[PDB]
């Protein structure tokens, strides 16, 4: 009976901090991969990176340009993804979504969330 | 005390670990 | 500097007959590949992910084979619907590259 | 460069009679390296792995072993474990991917 749960679509006024959560739950969430993948409506996925919560290790995409950094707090369990300064480019929807896990190593994310959409205006 | 099988966990498999270390000219980028 | 080309761009064949189409990277990319469908009025979204994962409600017909440089695609059943763009997606744990892609339409 | 007969090699040695070559004289293609991800680990420390085409590097070290995956976790700086205090222990400043 595990569910997960995403925040819902929130808008906000350029120049504003936004910080967006994604909770998991009845697994050690520090000895999963957490993935996020990112959307601009009207075009498709561009699959940015996912974090381990042990290291707090970042991976960026090849077209990152180091504006958006990614941080986890152990002590809650829970990630989260925050922007500084929100700009044009932020207009998006996000999936998060539990990666292989680090003992594995054929890839996978096991399931999906209603996504958490992301507008800038 | 290390555990190798076939039907072992996904997780006890081995792992290949490479590191790189430099140290404070003949191999350089690939060309350009 | 990377010019890559997918051929041919064109086919033509008699009713009933198997088309594949073929798209390669600059190197191998084993077994990284999913299937987009891309509707007129609509974006593309990925229904079908690692071609061994199948979310909930999302129809069989679209499925995944192959690795290293040889791809086959196999049709359970051609639909007049499943008219769309095909793209070679390749992908790894830092990123992703969209393909040129190649466009075709069937009457 | 000799990375096919390095990496793709049948056997490996053991832990702690890791083989240790030299490799210099030839050009190494770090595109294949940062374009692409089959490896699951890429962890550099002190480098950036964009610089790494712009720049030149002399006395290129490499080693290979074959450990198990939980133990990735303690080699890293400001971390603890049996294997880092009585086994090896790495400098907290260590330089290298």
């Amino acid at each position: 009976q595990v569910q997960l749960v995403q925040s819902g679509a929130e808008v906000k006024k350029p120049g504003e901090s936004l910080r967006i959560s994604c909770k998991g739950s009845g697994y050690s969430f520090t000895n999963y991969w957490i993935s996020w993948v990112r959307q601009m409506p009207g075009k498709g996925l561009e699959w940015m990176g996912r974090i381990d919560p042990s290291d707090s290790y970042i991976n960026y995409s090849p077209s990152f340009q180091g504006h958006a950094t990614i941080s986890a707090d152990k002590s809650i369990s829970t990630a989260y993804l925050q922007w500084g300064s929100l700009k044009a480019s932020d207009t998006a929807m996000y999936y998060c979504a539990r990666g292989r896990n680090y003992l594995d190593s054929r890839g996978r994310f096991d399931y999906w969330g209603q996504g958490t959409l992301v507008t800038v205006s | 005390s290390y555990g190798f099988q076939p039907t072992n966990g996904v997780g006890y498999q081995p792992y290949r670990v490479v590191v790189l270390s430099f140290e404070l000219a003949t191999v350089c980028g690939p060309k350009k | 500097d990377i010019v890559m080309t997918q051929s041919p761009s064109s086919l033509s064949a008699s009713v009933g007959d198997r088309v594949t189409i073929t798209c390669q990277a600059s190197q191998d990319i084993s077994n990284y590949l999913n299937w987009y469908q891309q509707k007129s009025g609509k974006a593309p979204k990925l229904l079908i992910y690692d071609a061994s994962n199948l979310e909930t409600g999302v129809p069989s017909r679209f499925s995944g084979s192959g690795s290293g440089t040889d791809f086959t695609f196999t049709i359970s059943s051609l639909q007049p619907e499943d008219i769309a763009t095909y793209y070679c997606q390749q992908y790894d744990s830092l990123g992703f590259t969209f393909g040129p892609g190649t466009k075709v339409e069937i009457r | 460069c000799p990375f096919g007969e390095v990496f793709n090699a049948t056997r490996f040695a053991s832990v702690y009679a890791w083989n240790r070559k030299r490799i210099s004289n030839c050009v190494a293609d770090y595109s294949v390296l940062y374009n692409s991800a089959s490896f699951s680990t890429f962890k550099c420390y002190g480098v950036s792995p964009t610089k790494l085409n712009d720049l030149c590097f002399t006395n290129v070290y490499a080693d290979s072993f074959v450990i198990r995956g939980d133990e990735v976790r303690q080699i890293a700086p400001g971390q603890t474990g049996k294997i880092a205090d009585y086994n090896y222990k790495l400098p907290d400043d260590f330089t290298g991917c």
